[PDB]
This record gives structure tokens, sequence and C-alpha cells, in this order.
């Protein structure tokens, strides 16, 4: 899996 | 490295989103406590444009590329949560300051025998978790990584049926659904 979200 | 203090979620082809789950616009996630946009922006915030770009219909790896590049005032169109209201909002980057938290927190081993651990976590909640995922691999050995998961309403879990007097990487993700919250967390364990 992988995140559903990333940072800015 | 100038940051805007939040994250998003969303996309054309993107991966969802926890909050309007069918819609695949870009959405403000987490939000850092003390970042430029805490006072301003909230969790489920659709943005529609920044910096005059427009956000709709864009793909999650644009989304993130446009604004990691713009300027250090960014300026966007959200729309928040009837009923709907567009907003403007400007959002100064930041240095500057913090490391994001950590979801879920406070990773800790409470009691072990020779093959065997309960580890527990800081119940994460400001975001629907429907499960968490544990992952134990053997530290940087030629071992694979194991993996088992939890309901979102448990905090604790066993691993069992380890190798006795190794070190272990014991990581835990927080699902909202295939794909976890940012910053997983992880210790590692003899
Ligand atoms: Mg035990």
């Amino acid at each position: 899996p992988q995140p559903v979200d990333s940072w800015v | 490295s100038p940051e805007l203090g939040f994250s998003i979620s969303g996309g054309v082809g993107g991966r969802g989103n926890p909050f309007r789950p069918d819609d695949d616009g870009i959405f403000v996630t987490r939000v850092q406590p003390e970042g430029p946009a805490s006072k301003l922006l909230q969790p489920g915030d659709k943005i529609i444009q920044a910096n005059g770009y427009s956000f709709i219909n864009i793909e999650h790896g644009q989304a993130v590329s446009l604004l990691k590049t713009f300027q250090n005032t960014v300026e966007l169109i959200i729309v928040r949560e009837g009923a709907k209201q567009e907003i403007r909002v400007r959002v100064e980057k930041d240095g500057g300051s913090g490391g994001v938290s950590s979801v879920p927190t406070n990773l800790e081993v409470v009691a072990a025998t020779p093959t065997s651990l309960l580890i527990s976590w800081d119940a994460y909640r400001e975001l629907p978790v429907s499960y968490y995922r544990i992952t134990y691999g053997e530290t940087g050995g030629n071992s694979p990584v194991q993996e088992f998961t939890v309901p979102g309403s448990k905090s604790t879990a066993t691993i069992s049926g380890l190798k006795p007097g190794v070190d272990y990487t014991i990581t835990v993700y927080a699902h909202y659904n295939y794909h976890y919250y940012s910053s997983p967390i992880s210790i590692n364990y003899r």
C-alpha cells in the first residue's frame, strides 16, 4: 500500500 | 524548504479521500497544529484553485508538484462543507516550524515473551481509521516482512511466532482503505 495523503 | 503545513489526498485516478469518497477532488487532509494553514484550512477542505491554477480534474501528482513549486504566498480557493461554501485563502510558506506528527503515535512494546510481543499505540482520532496494519520483519536482514491487521477500534496487537533473540522492525499503519495515512510509525525490538 501507499500513503493516501502527501504533505505540502 | 518552505512548506504550507498541510497534506492533500485525492485526484483523478488518485487513491481517494476519507471525506467525500465519491469525489476525486483534492482534499486538505492533515493540518499541522502550529503551521501556516492551521487557523485557515480544515480537514475536508476541497482545493479548487491554487495560485490561479485549477485543481479541478487534476491528478494527485501534479497537485503536489504545483503546490511544492509555488513562490511562498499561495492563494487558494477551497470549497468548505447543508452545505457548501467557496472561500479564498492566503497561506504563506514556512521554513520553518515542525516535523509532522506520526500516525498513529506512541508505538510501544508493553509485554514480551521470547517469541511474542504485546504492542500498543495511541488511538488515532482526527481521521476515520478503518483498520490498523501491523508489519514486522528482521531488521536489515534477509527476511521478508510479515503483516496482519486489527480493527480501527483496537489499539494493541500481539505479534507471535517470532524467533528468540532477534532484532525485528515493527511498523503500524493507520488505514482508511487499501492505502494509509501519512507518517506511519515504526520501532525496533530484540
Ligand atoms: Mg505476550
